[PDB]
């Protein structure tokens, strides 16, 4: 019975495996170029989203400054340099909305 | 032209006795500026291993069974054969670390980067690796014949990486172009 | 011949998969307003549907205005946490 | 969203947990219909038309059965060992994608998270088989720490192959890999040595050697009796099903096919159900077809013919992907 | 909530409520023999509690060390396009002196029981 | 007036409540206990694997998926082995016969107290947090940092193997050892 | 808080245990799981991936330290019989 | 706000505190997820410069670009306006046609191309504008410049054809 | 009866496939892999298979200095 | 912190702090003058301050107590509903938003 020869076995997988990695080369490159394409469009949105971001968080820490000069009468200085840190922390009111 | 910046990474200063050539020379680098000493020198260490080996057994037998020793010879033949290429690539590169006399590879360095430079070739070679991680393997090599004792590592990377300022050899090149040009004029 | 009756139980084991298949995919469909859910989210997927809600109300919610709506640039969620930093 | 999350939770997890509850009594039945065809029975064909409702007759009956406390048993853990075999084998299926995200828990390490709830359900064997104080139950449950040894290497390394191919760990990223090509094509041997080592993870025939009936009396399972025993089952067969559904999701392409969305999805689930009902059929198949194996003979087995081939393609694989450029990108696409 | 704490929950429930249902339904007469250890119809000697030779112990040394190599090995399959050929070196070099263990294994026939 | 900062409730995309990790926090001290004043060695490995389990199911909630899933898978098969070697060395009769004295109870108040007390100050603000006006952590979102998010994994993946390939290569020489050793002692004669 | 609470139990486990070498053992694991999850909590709250390495690190140590520990408890089993710790 | 993603947030703080009179008023972009993914290309291809210019302003300003390139920002904003004003008085049905595509396949552009197409070309016949993405290999045919999508779940109909500029049909 | 392989290394090697093949090819498919290594590459590149340029996993910053804009400036918004 | 690679593959926070902490002291100290190091304690306290928070902690402190006292005293006349809140920033609810702001 050679359904069971090992030889005609050994060839068909011989052939399947490497068709099957035949197929695979030619997947994964094409999902390399489509990771390619997700990332470029992801690169033209990244400064328009991140502007706006940036916009948010100078308006909350300016506004945090201003509401600290009024409760504290003056500015306590967290770090000693100059560059912007974004809080770990922030002040929240005792209650949530009433709902 | 000029690359208008010749130190782009910090690099460690080592208190050595000669000029400084490569921290992480590459591998074909090496071989190709070994001296013919040092395969002599290299031979000689790696025959040390299993010579050592029989002179214990003729002054000492160790009473193994048959075929004990020819197996034994395989492990010190190859011992001393790993030991002795260390030996062999360690002698080079200090060369190379100015950490050994190296008057014929400064002058070798010095040819060879200026026809590259000449040729506008890059320096020290082109990378598949990304300049991220030819910045970890030029980290992970630098100096790391000093350690061949304990982990062996050789530089595969064709990085930019190697601790020197690469100004002198477009300067020489230049000047060497200024020559060129002048002796073309009279033809 | 063929025993029909011993492929009776693989054929509800088929059917069953086909149950969950089918109705997994019409809540999510539902929950997503009537669209296909997403799936394979990361940080900046989630960011985006959260931009959405800020625009739309609905996290999946889409418009083409080119011009946002008033109070846009005082919705910005900012998480509040009690423990996990 | 839409409506409440928690009503969609809710919903969500009914429809996942008793279509797959049906599933189960169902395999127990085509098991026994299955073999009596290939040895010239029937089955069941009596309890209910054709036998339908013969897993609910045995399935009310062990709960109508009574239970017994051995006096020589630790108690506590003759009952807690059943109980942690049982909920971890079914925390499996909180991670099956049957369609593109359509899971419990579109987890992005699933892959890592169901090998940490299949050991767990191994650990409830050891302890119930050890609690009874009984000497079939405790050689039994010895059995079952030696079959782990054995298979849990072989499941991890081979996983770890398909890993290096998808480049994810989530389940749903992996079956979207393979509209490219199934991975049972360049990851033929990896396949049969997976599904050789998921009959071991099964206690399955020619691997039950836990269970025994011809060596040990029931095995671990020996002084259990009544509902114990009918979470034994339920693991067993549940634990079944998931590894042929984890088989034809890493090698099958899972759902991928050879008012509007119900369409999809339910072929998405057909799909995946008659993979994964194809690879049940060659459980059954494999337990008709084979004698038993010493326990020793597997354990040389997995330890000097499957861990060395598998350690020679964990090598060999990357090789072959650096040099045609073929290395997946390991972020977030599929 | 989450559907993934509500899939714990149910299967948690559904333990409690086929075993309640036993608990609650099924006839309970526990008596002396039938509470007595299963040994095939005799008495025997409890050894269960004493200690037993495990001739498979060295497989459970070895399982624990290959089970943390692997686990070393599951970063690399999902950091392949980042780590390229330098981060395959590597990898390389650890599956190299790993094998070289289980070498020790196969050869000193550790892994053999007779 | 003006409030101008506005509480509110997260209707979707919240996250966990963190009374889990305190429940999960009692247990795993609890589950910690029993591993070491049990009778029974059985009964302590299951509280061991029990305490493995709290604390993998704590970094899970806390967003450490892998190494807590790593967690679990490398211990579950620690800990059956160890369970292996309790039913070979150990007679569990006799030990469940075995009791302890309560002479340790001075030296554990005093010994307790000392070096929580000395280990205290030696933990950073980070951790010593959320020991009537408590502080709140506050989060926002980035677009050039979240082009790519990488799972953990992925982002221990991306320098394992180079930055710091080091510290595997000794690692895999602590395993070789072992795997040496381990044999050596235990080895039947050939 | 834990983190601390976890390694004294380990200690004293390790210290006044009075039952058999293999909960000692085990006590030394119960005091790396208690470093480790330490180092991880920080790693979280400093946003380095590199305390998760470090964390890492250690499990294999410490799984390469309970096979060596086990493989010297059968060998001094398998000589003494007893791995019990003994008080007159 | 940290940077974290949150594990156990229940709570969302909001300031209506508005930006200071200083400061100059850019109305913010009111495109959704999937209008934005589908305009990206011509975001790119009319507003690289700016988008360039406002990340080196911000790594010229280490720590401290937020406050200091507040202008540049409000350049790309308005230049991002620009097309999407451009898109939607041109080329309104294929614009929608595409981003509406997106939004029920996972918002993935293989998933969508045949829409692509027939939008790319009415921008690039309205705006001049043309999808470049660099760096694609030159031994292969660009990916979104292919007829077959092996990744997409519903096959391309042979009738419907790349949009290649300058070449006819 | 069983073959020295420093003996005669290639009937060793008959041997080791016929009676113990499981780790004999263990060690040819792995062997294959730095095999692969060290002769696909250079084949690929003579026929001009040409390894892909990695795709951005950060923002492309350009090099140079600012390119010195005139556009959508605050006058322009209304 | 110190390393520089964080959790979702990008740098980590703290990671400036150290560089600029680094860069000082070997631009300042040298065996000519031990003190220039000296320098480096307001950057030093810096990297600390990203990586612990106590000075953070303790001004938020005292801003919330100080912030909820006010509240409480301040005149109150109508809440915002939770619901109002949600409103804000949408396609057609201006007179939500305009609740919101007092306007
Ligand atoms: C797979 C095996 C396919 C061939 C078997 C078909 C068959 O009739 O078997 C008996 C047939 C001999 O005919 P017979 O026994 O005289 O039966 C005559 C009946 O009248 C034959 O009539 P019937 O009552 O068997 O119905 C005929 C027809 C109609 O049956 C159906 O349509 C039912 C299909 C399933 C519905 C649910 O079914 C088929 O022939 C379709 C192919 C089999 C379907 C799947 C079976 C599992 O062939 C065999 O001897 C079986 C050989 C099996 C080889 C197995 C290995 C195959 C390669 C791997
Ligand atoms: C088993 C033994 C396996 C030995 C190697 C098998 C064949 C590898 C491929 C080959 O033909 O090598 C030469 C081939 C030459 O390529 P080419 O295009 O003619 O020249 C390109 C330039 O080199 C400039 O290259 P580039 O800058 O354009 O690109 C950098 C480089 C990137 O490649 C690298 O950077 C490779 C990293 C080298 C690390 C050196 C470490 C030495 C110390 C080892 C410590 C052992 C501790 C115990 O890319 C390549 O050339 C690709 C190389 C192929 C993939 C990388 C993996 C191959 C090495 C695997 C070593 C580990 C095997 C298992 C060890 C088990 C130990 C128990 O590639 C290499 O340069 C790699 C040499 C690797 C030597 C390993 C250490 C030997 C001592
Ligand atoms: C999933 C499949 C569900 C449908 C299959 C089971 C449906 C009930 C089958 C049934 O026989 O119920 C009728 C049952 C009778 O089932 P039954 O058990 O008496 O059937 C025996 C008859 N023979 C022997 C021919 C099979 O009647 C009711 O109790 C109502
Ligand atoms: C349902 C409503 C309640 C019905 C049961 C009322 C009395 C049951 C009874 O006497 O059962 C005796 C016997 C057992 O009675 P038992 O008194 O020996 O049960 C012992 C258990 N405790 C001590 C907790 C009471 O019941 C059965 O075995 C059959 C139960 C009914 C099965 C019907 C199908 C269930 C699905
Ligand atoms: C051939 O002439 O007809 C088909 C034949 C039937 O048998 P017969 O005619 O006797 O073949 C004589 C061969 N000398 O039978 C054959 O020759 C067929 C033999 C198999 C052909 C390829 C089978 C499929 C490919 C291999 C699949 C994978 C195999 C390995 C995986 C499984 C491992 C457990
Ligand atoms: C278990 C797993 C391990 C065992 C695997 C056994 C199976 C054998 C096959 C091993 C892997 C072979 C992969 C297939 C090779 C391949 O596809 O080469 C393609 C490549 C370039 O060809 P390409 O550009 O893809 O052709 C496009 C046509 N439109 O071609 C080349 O660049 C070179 C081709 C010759 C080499
Ligand atoms: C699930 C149902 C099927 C279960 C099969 C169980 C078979 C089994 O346990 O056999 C054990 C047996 C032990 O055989 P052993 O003593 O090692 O050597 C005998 C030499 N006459 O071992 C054997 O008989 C060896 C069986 C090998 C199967 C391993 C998987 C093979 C997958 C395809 C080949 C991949 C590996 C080799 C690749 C390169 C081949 C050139
Ligand atoms: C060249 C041939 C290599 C394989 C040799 C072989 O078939 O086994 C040799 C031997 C087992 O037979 P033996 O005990 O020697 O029988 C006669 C008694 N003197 O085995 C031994 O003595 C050594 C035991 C291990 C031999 C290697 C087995 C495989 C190692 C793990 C997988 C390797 C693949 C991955 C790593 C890459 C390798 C390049
Ligand atoms: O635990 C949940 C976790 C999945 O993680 P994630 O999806 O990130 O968080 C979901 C939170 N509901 O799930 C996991 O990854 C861990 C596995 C589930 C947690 C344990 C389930 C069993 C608990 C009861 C055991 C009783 C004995």
């Amino acid at each position: 019975r050679g359904l069971f020869r090992p030889r005609p076995l050994l060839a068909g997988a011989a052939v399947l495996m490497l068709y099957g990695w035949y197929k695979l080369v030619k997947g994964i490159r094409e999902q390399n170029e489509l990771a390619r394409e997700k990332m470029w469009a992801r690169i033209h949105l990244i400064p328009l989203l991140q502007a706006e971001e940036d916009r948010d968080h100078v308006r909350r820490y300016l506004a945090d400054q201003a509401r600290e000069k009024g409760l504290l009468g003056e500015n306590i200085k967290v770090y000693n340099s100059d560059r912007y840190v974004r809080p770990t922390f922030a002040v929240t009111p005792s209650k949530p909305a009433q709902e | 032209n000029t690359p208008t910046q010749t130190y782009q990474f910090p690099s460690k200063t080592v208190k050595t006795d000669y000029p400084l050539i490569d921290n992480d020379p590459h591998f074909t680098r090496v071989i190709r500026y070994a001296r013919p000493s040092d395969y002599a020198h290299g031979l000689a260490a790696a025959a040390a291993g299993p010579a050592a080996l029989w002179l214990m057994e003729r002054i000492s037998p160790s009473q193994v069974g048959r075929g004990g020793f020819a197996k034994a010879m395989r492990l010190a033949g190859f011992i001393g054969l790993a030991g002795g290429f260390l030996y062999f690539y360690q002698r080079s590169i200090l060369r190379f670390y100015g950490m050994s006399e190296n008057a014929r590879e400064v002058e070798m360095d010095m040819r060879e980067m200026t026809d590259r430079v000449k040729a506008g070739l890059p320096l020290y070679g082109e990378s598949r690796l990304s300049p991220a991680m030819q910045g970890v393997a030029a980290r992970q090599s630098r100096y790391s014949a000093l350690f061949f004792g304990v982990m062996p590592w050789f530089n595969f990377v064709n990085h930019n990486q190697h601790g020197v300022d690469t100004a002198k050899y477009y300067q020489q090149a230049e000047r060497e172009l200024e020559a060129e040009r002048l002796a073309r004029e009279q033809a | 011949p063929v025993p029909f009756e011993t492929l009776i139980p693989y054929g509800i084991i088929i059917a069953m998969f086909g149950v969950t298949g089918a109705g997994m995919a019409k809540v999510r469909h539902m929950f997503n307003g009537d669209k296909r859910h997403r799936w394979s989210v990361d940080q900046w997927d989630k960011q985006q549907m959260e931009r959405d809600r800020r625009l739309t109300g609905h996290l999946r919610g889409q418009t083409d205005n080119p011009i946002a709506p008033p109070g846009f640039e005082f919705n910005n969620p900012w998480k509040v946490x009690x423990x996990x930093x | 969203m839409s409506y409440s999350q928690t009503i969609n939770s809710l919903v969500e997890v009914v429809l996942v947990l008793v279509p797959s509850l049906v599933g189960i009594a169902y395999v127990t039945v085509g098991e026994r219909k299955t073999m009596g065809s290939m040895q010239r029975r029937l089955g069941p064909n009596a309890v209910g038309i054709y036998g339908l409702l013969q897993a609910f007759a045995d399935a009310l009956k062990l709960l109508l059965k009574e239970y017994v406390g051995p006096t020589q048993a630790n108690l506590v853990l003759f009952f807690l060992g059943p109980v942690i075999t049982l909920i971890f084998s079914l925390l499996g299926y909180a991670v099956i994608p049957y369609g593109p995200g359509l899971a419990v828990n579109d987890l992005s390490t699933g892959i890592l998270y169901m090998l940490a709830v299949s050991s767990l359900a191994t650990y409830g064997i050891l302890l119930a088989g050890w609690s009874a104080n009984s000497k079939y139950a405790f050689l039994g449950s010895l059995r079952s720490t030696a079959q782990l040894i054995s298979y849990e290497l072989v499941l991890s390394s081979s996983i770890l192959l398909v890993i290096m191919l998808s480049g994810s760990l989530s389940l749903t990223v992996i079956v979207e890999s393979q509209r490219a090509i199934w991975y049972i094509l360049p990851l033929l041997p990896v396949f049969i040595i997976f599904f050789i080592g998921s009959v071991a993870e099964t206690n399955r025939a020619p691997f039950d050697l836990a269970e025994a009936e011809s060596e040990l009396v029931s095995g671990f399972m020996t002084e259990h009796a009544a509902v114990i025993f009918v979470f034994f089952f339920l693991a067993e067969y549940g634990s079944i099903v998931l590894m042929c559904i984890l088989t034809s999701i890493l090698f099958l392409g899972g759902y991928l096919l050879i008012n509007a969305p119900t369409v999809e999805g339910s072929f998405y689930g057909l799909s995946l159900g008659v993979k994964t009902s194809i690879l049940i059929f060659v459980f059954i198949w494999t337990r008709a077809s084979f004698p038993r194996i010493r326990f020793d003979q597997l354990m040389s087995f997995c330890w000097t013919v499957l861990l060395p081939i598998l350690f020679a393609l964990i090598v060999l694989v990357p090789c072959i992907l650096y040099s045609f450029n073929i290395f997946p990108v390991n972020i977030s696409l599929l | 909530m989450s559907a993934m704490s509500i899939y714990i929950i149910f299967v948690s429930i559904i333990a409690i409520l086929f075993l309640a249902i036993d608990l609650i339904f099924a006839p309970h007469n526990p008596y002396k023999e039938k509470l007595s250890a299963f040994e095939c119809g005799f008495h025997s000697f409890s050894q269960s509690r004493s200690p037993f030779n495990i001739s498979f112990f060295i497989y459970g040394l070895v399982f624990l060390l290959l089970d943390l190599e692997i686990l070393l090995l599951y970063p690399f399959a999902v950091s392949e396009y980042v780590n390229s050929a330098y981060g395959l070196a590597a990898a390389l070099i650890f599956i190299g002196i790993i094998t070289i263990g289980f070498v020790y294994e196969l050869g000193h026939d550790a892994l053999k029981v007779h | 007036s003006q409030i101008s900062l506005l509480l509110l409730k997260e209707i979707y995309t919240n996250g966990s409540t963190h009374i889990m990790l305190d429940i999960l926090s009692v247990l795993a001290v609890i589950s910690g206990i029993c591993v070491i004043i049990s009778k029974n060695p059985i009964v302590s490995v299951l509280h061991l694997i029990g305490l493995f389990a709290y604390v993998s199911f704590y970094l899970i909630l806390i967003g450490l998926n892998f190494v807590g899933l790593s967690y679990l898978i490398v211990y579950i098969g620690a800990v059956s082995i160890l369970f292996l070697f309790i039913l070979m060395l150990i007679n569990i009769r006799t030990s469940e016969l075995q009791s302890n004295t309560s002479n340790s109870i001075p030296l554990t108040i005093l010994v307790g107290i000392i070096i929580s007390s000395f280990l205290f100050k030696m933990l950073p603000y980070g951790v010593i947090i959320s020991n009537k006006n408590d502080l709140f952590f506050i989060t926002s979102k980035i677009w050039d940092g979240a082009l790519a998010e990488n799972n953990h994994i992925s982002s221990i993946g991306n320098i394992m193997y180079t930055n710091y390939n080091v510290w595997l290569i000794l690692a895999s020489f602590i395993l070789l050892l072992a795997m040496v050793g381990a044999i050596v002692i235990t080895i039947k004669p050939r | 808080n834990i983190t601390l609470i976890l390694f004294l139990i380990g200690i004293l486990g390790f210290v006044l245990n009075r039952k058999n070498i293999i909960l000692m053992l085990i006590s030394i694991e119960i005091m790396l799981l208690s470093i480790t999850f330490l180092i991880l909590l920080s790693s979280l709250n400093m946003d380095d991936i590199i305390g998760q390495t470090y964390a890492i690190y250690i499990i294999v140590v410490a799984g390469a330290e309970s096979a060596i520990g086990l493989g010297i408890l059968v060998a001094f089993y398998r000589l003494r019989g007893s791995i019990a710790i003994e008080y007159k | 706000m940290a940077t974290r993603k949150p594990a156990f947030n229940q709570h969302v703080l909001l300031d209506t505190t508005p930006l200071p009179d200083s400061i100059p008023k850019v109305k913010e972009i009111g495109a959704s997820s999937a209008p934005l993914l589908s305009a990206s290309f011509f975001i790119g291809a009319r507003c690289k410069d700016y988008n360039d210019d406002y990340m080196q302003c911000k790594n010229e300003n280490p720590g401290r670009g937020e406050f200091e390139c507040l202008k540049e920002g409000r350049r790309v904003t308005r230049c991002a306006r620009s097309v999407l004003k451009d898109i939607n008085t041109h080329c309104l049905e294929q614009f929608r046609a595409h981003w509406q595509c997106l939004d029920n396949n996972n918002q993935q552009l293989w998933q969508c191309r045949p829409a692509e197409w027939k939008l790319n070309k009415c921008v690039y016949e309205n705006l001049k504008l043309e999808k470049v993405i660099p760096d694609q290999p030159k031994n292969s045919t660009p990916v979104h410049l292919r007829q077959r999508q092996i990744f997409a779940h519903h096959a391309i109909p042979p009738w419907e054809r790349p949009f290649i500029p300058g070449q006819p049909e | 009866t069983t073959p020295r392989f420093w003996s005669t290394p290639l009937k060793y090697c008959r041997w080791a496939a016929r009676e113990r093949p499981a780790l004999f090819f263990s060690v040819v498919i792995g062997a294959l892999g730095p095999v692969t290594l060290a002769t696909v590459p250079p084949l690929r590149r003579l026929i001009g298979d040409v390894d892909a340029a990695p795709i951005p996993l950060t923002y492309p910053i350009p090099p140079g200095p600012r390119k010195q804009l005139k556009g959508y400036d605050d006058d322009t918004e209304d | 912190m110190a390393s520089g690679y964080g959790l979702n593959g990008g740098p980590s926070r703290c990671f400036p702090f150290w560089q600029e902490l680094l860069a000082c002291y070997v631009t300042n100290s040298s065996e000519d003058n031990p003190d220039g190091k000296n320098k480096c304690i307001p950057v030093m306290e810096d990297y600390y301050e990203c990586l612990h928070h106590r000075k953070e902690a303790a001004r938020v402190r005292a801003l919330q107590a100080a912030y909820r006292e006010a509240e409480a005293k301040k005149l109150q006349e109508n809440p915002p509903t939770a619901g109002q809140i949600r409103n804000l920033g949408l396609l057609n609810k201006e007179e939500d938003t305009k609740k919101v702001h007092c306007a």
